[PDB]
């Protein structure tokens, strides 16, 4: 048995919760534009090249 | 054709027999063996002179996987359904969409399982055998059907349940779901899994008295018993219980004469 | 007569509306009378009648005509010698005091001595207790507010004089004041040293009132709950008791077949009692179903004509489960088909049933049937936190269950791989409780 | 010069020198192919980098921001432990079914509960050869200790037989030698 | 103090899922993988009716 009865806790069992406020700080960011999607930086890049 | 009397009169002799009775407290296999129905064919040359992995699925007027899975229920196996699909085929198909289509007729698929996920998941004979162990029946694309043996396992090939079934999502170019959801329903309901051994001998299961009515297995029994005679030549019939000896019901003695 | 036509507060009548409770039964409605009045007493009842909530009402009485702040003092003091049985008091007793405006407590030998040390500092106006822990919280917890004693209770000091905690009660009475304190005792039977304790108890002079082959499936401590599982299924369709120790695993495992869908009726102490009297309704009116109980809740309630008894755990009174299987046979002319779960540490258990001399049946169990379940079982504990801490709470519980047994030439917890009983829970690591070993 | 000096005399008056036998447990450690197998096994289990976890929060921040919110499930991530006090940290629950200890790190008396630590609590632990390569597996620099609890079921099987290899090399072959005093022969 | 639009779409989604049983929405994996309180689920979902809906 280990040495200690600390109790399980709540967030080894669900998904990362500061992952996702990680997540929508990255989606403010987005909203205010202040970060470009990838799909769209591949865009610009595209057209760039040329 | 074959005098359903006689085949009435043996199946109530075998009902009979079945009758005939420190315990355990979970039930004796054996017990659950000597309740069963198994139809056992001679019959010249049942070779291919060649190996036949490959199920013949006979047409059958009743359907004893319903009373198979209401007693499973109550069994400590529980009666599930595998489907094995490919990995574009996994892709597009849902479990809802299943699962929707098979509650109309009130039925359930268990799970489906790509090749990949045989080929990494349970590559472990442990794994894969006790993974094989939980299921009685095992679908499986005929494009990936020929593809199966070595991923399987041959103790999946031993046993009769746990020998793949083929079906088709397929009718044209693609496959349509309404292919695979009434295909589903033919291979559930209307029809009956064959191994095909090589020697003389064809052992067809039935499945245990306490499930159907004797004379809806008797009707079974005939129609599937026609079938085999259109098939096949056949030497004899000897229909038992695999606890049980063997009954003769019907034979054909010039069979073996036309053999040579 | 009934407990509403009573002199009664207005929140303990509302608790006792809403436990269920209208009628008296008729021993508790003659010791009432003396109990309002304020004497000593000691009785003989039945194990289950109700004579918790006998005493429970009058203490509330005496509680709520005091009306002292939880500061003051601790005054009413429950000497109760299982574990179990201490845990369905509390729980009993806990809607009535919740109510009521004062405090309630437990002290179990086996209990985190932090936490019961804190509440002890705030103070428990209801205190209900086991006999060998209260010696260490008298003699070792300070500044605890002992002066007052309005009254004391024993229950079954058959019980505690089997055990043998009787010196302790002398040592723990010789600590008691006396002259506030008044004492009330249950015991159905007695015996002489019973009566020497109830000498120095009893402040006045007191009115009293006194009113087959066994199945033993020997198996390993991992498979047993499985083998359980698997007999279960095979027995659907089949009305069937489980007797259980702890009410965290009654509650554990009836919600763990309840996600595996079968129909389980749970009935433990921290059941609401209303909702344990529906309960077991349902199961005698339902007559095909699944009851999981300890022993001592359904020792405290009369049985159905059973299919099988079915003990999974470790008896509370043996010689009282002698006696059980012995009117179970004699009162249920429909056959009940006695069996207890077996661990190979236990078969000392057997030559005491060989003490029984009540003929034994041996009932096999084959290795090829085995459910193979525990893989879901493990799948589902790392998924789901609140089973996994329902996991984890029948394991601590089932432990302290083994450490507040009496019997230890029966079970010993150092016999007990602990590793196959929390695979049996379905842990792959035993998590730690905090037991002496 | 100096340092290239000293680096030389170092080493030399270690072995010239009786070692305590809680240490030189280092340095008896795995040997080629069961530290290759242990390698390919641990890069299944790389964890995420930075960039590639940095990547996978703006796809899914760009579906947010759409919504387009695509659906909520994902398993788990299983990856290698890394961390040293996480390390002892999954130890005494138990958790770690493998832990690689670097045989190499300065602090040595950082380390050097570890093998005891895991042998009575009855960890598969083995000794690897140089922590950079732990970093490596890791995406730091060093990490010194490596612990893995969390395996898919395609690899489960692979787990069990590395353990029953370690033990059979590492736990048979060098357990006497463990106690005895090493080095004191002179350069 | 109101709700997020994301999680009161959440609650909707729960809300048509199971609709207002609290035993059977509790024990969801899908739409339930923070795996909320029972009565959490209860005081969003109180809020989020009388916010809208009833």
């Amino acid at each position: 048995m280990p040495l200690t009865a600390v109790p399980e806790p709540k967030r080894r069992f669900v998904p990362s919760k500061n992952e996702a406020k990680r997540v929508m700080k990255i989606v403010r960011a987005i909203r205010e534009g202040r970060i470009i999607p990838p799909k769209k930086l591949k865009e610009m890049k595209x057209x760039x090249x040329x | 054709a074959i005098p359903r009397e006689r085949v009435i009169k043996a199946v109530n002799e075998l009902i009979k027999f079945t009758s005939k009775p420190k315990n355990l407290l979970e039930d004796d296999e054996e017990e659950l063996k000597k309740d069963l129905q198994l139809i056992v064919v001679n019959n010249k040359s049942f070779t291919g002179t060649s190996k036949s992995f490959k199920l013949k699925l006979l047409n059958v007027k009743h359907s004893f996987y319903k009373p198979w899975k209401e007693a499973s229920a109550t069994a400590v196996k529980d009666f599930k359904v595998l489907l094995i699909l490919k990995d574009s085929d996994i892709k597009k198909v849902s479990e809802d969409d299943l699962f929707d289509q098979l509650d109309s007729e009130g039925i359930k698929v268990d799970e489906i399982i790509c090749g990949k996920d045989l080929k990494t998941v349970y590559k472990a004979y442990e794994a894969r055998n006790a993974f094989i162990s939980q299921f009685s029946l095992i679908l499986a694309d005929d494009s990936i059907v020929t593809s199966l043996p070595k991923l399987m396992g041959g103790k999946a090939y031993n046993k009769v349940e746990t020998t793949p079934i083929s079906i088709r999502t397929h009718a044209n170019k693609e496959f349509s779901l309404t292919t695979l959801t009434n295909n589903i329903k033919k291979v559930y309901m209307n029809q009956l899994p064959v191994k095909l051994p090589r020697g003389t001998t064809l052992n067809v299961h039935l499945g245990n008295l306490e499930w159907l009515r004797p004379e809806e297995f008797v009707d079974n029994v005939e129609l599937i018993s026609e079938q085999l005679i259109k098939a096949y030549q056949i030497r004899s019939i000897f229909i038992k219980t695999n606890r049980s000896p063997v009954l003769p019901l019907y034979y054909n003695q010039d069979v073996l004469d036309e053999l040579e | 007569e009934k407990f509403e036509e009573l002199k009664l507060s207005q929140p303990t009548l509302k608790a006792i509306e809403k436990m269920g409770f209208t009628t008296m039964t008729s021993v508790q409605a003659r010791t009432i009378p003396p109990l309002l009045a304020g004497r000593d007493v000691l009785g003989a009842a039945k194990t289950g009648s109700g004579k918790t909530l006998a005493f429970l009402i009058p203490a509330i009485e005496l509680l709520h005509s005091l009306k002292f702040k939880p500061r003051n003092g601790t005054g009413i003091i429950v000497i109760t010698p299982t574990r179990e049985l201490a845990l369905q008091i509390f729980g009993v007793a806990r809607e009535l005091m919740e109510f009521h405006s004062q405090t309630f407590g437990i002290v179990i030998g086996g209990a985190n001595r932090r936490q019961e040390a804190e509440k002890l500092m705030k103070g428990v106006n209801m205190l209900i207790a086991t006999p060998g822990r209260l010696l260490d919280h008298l003699q070792n917890t300070k500044g605890f507010v002992f002066k007052n004693l309005k009254a004391l209770i024993i229950d079954e000091a058959d019980r505690i004089l089997e055990i043998g905690f009787e010196d302790e009660m002398r040592q723990i009475i010789k600590i008691l004041p006396n002259e506030d304190r008044q004492s009330m005792l249950f015991s159905a039977t007695q015996t002489t040293k019973v009566e020497d304790l109830a000498r120095i108890s009893l402040r006045p002079g007191p009115l009293f009132i006194n009113v087959l082959e066994q199945g033993y499936v020997v198996c390993d401590s991992d498979k047993r709950f499985l083998l359980l599982f698997s007999f279960l299924k095979r027995n659907q369709k089949k009305k069937i008791i489980v007797f259980l120790s702890s009410c965290n695993s009654v509650k554990y495992y009836a919600e763990l077949l309840n996600y595996i869908d079968l129909p389980v009726l749970e009935l433990h102490g921290k059941q609401k009692q209303q909702k344990r009297t529906n309960t077991f309704f349902e199961f005698c009116n339902a007559e095909r179903g699944i009851l999981i109980c300890t022993d001592v809740a359904a020792r405290g309630l009369d049985i159905p004509a059973v299919d099988w008894i079915i003990q999974f755990d470790p008896p509370d009174d043996p010689r009282d489960y002698i006696h059980r299987v012995g009117r179970t046979a004699r009162g249920t002319k429909g056959k009940g088909k006695s069996l207890m779960f077996l661990t190979p540490n236990e078969l000392g258990f057997l030559r005491y049933l060989k003490a029984s001399k009540v003929p034994l049946n041996e009932y096999e169990f084959p290795e090829n049937k085995i459910a193979n379940v525990q893989s879901q079982l493990e799948k589902l504990i790392k998924s789901n936190y609140y089973l996994h801490q329902t996991a984890k709470d029948g394991y601590r519980s089932y432990l302290q269950a083994y450490a507040s047994h009496s019997l230890k030439t029966v079970y010993q917890i150092d016999k007990l791989d602990l590793a196959k009983v929390a695979k049996s829970y379905g842990f792959p690591v035993p998590p730690k409780v905090n037991i002496t070993i | 010069p100096e340092y290239v000096r000293v680096q030389r005399q170092k080493k030399i008056l270690s072995i010239r020198l009786k070692v305590p036998p809680t240490i030189a447990q280092f340095q008896y450690t795995l040997d080629r192919n069961t530290a290759a197998e242990t390698f390919k096994l641990f890069n299944k289990y790389r964890p995420e980098t930075a960039a590639e976890k940095k990547e996978r929060l703006t796809k899914e921040a760009a579906a947010v921001a759409e919504g387009k919110s695509k659906q909520d499930a994902s398993p788990k991530p299983y990856a290698v432990k890394y961390g040293l006090n996480h390390v002892v940290a999954l130890i005494e629950n138990k958790k770690a079914k493998l832990v690689l200890i670097a045989n190499d790190v300065d602090p040595i008396e950082l380390v050097v509960f570890l093998p005891a630590l895991c042998k009575k609590m009855g960890v598969p632990y083995a000794i690897v050869k140089g922590k950079a390569r732990l970093g490596t597996l890791v995406n730091q620099k060093t990490s010194a200790v490596a612990a893995l609890t969390e395996v898919r079921a395609e690899d489960e099987a692979a787990l069990a037989k590395l353990v029953s290899t370690i033990d059979a090399n590492f736990a048979d072959k060098y357990d006497e030698v463990k106690k005895h005093w090493g080095g004191g022969i002179l350069g | 103090r109101s709700q997020s639009e994301r999680e009161e779409e959440w609650l909707e989604k729960l809300y048509k899922k199971h609709g207002d049983d609290y035993k059977k929405m509790f024990f969801d994996k899908k739409l339930n993988i923070y795996q909320q309180s029972e009565g959490d689920l209860k005081r969003r979902l109180l809020r989020w009716k009388k916010r809208n809906g009833i």
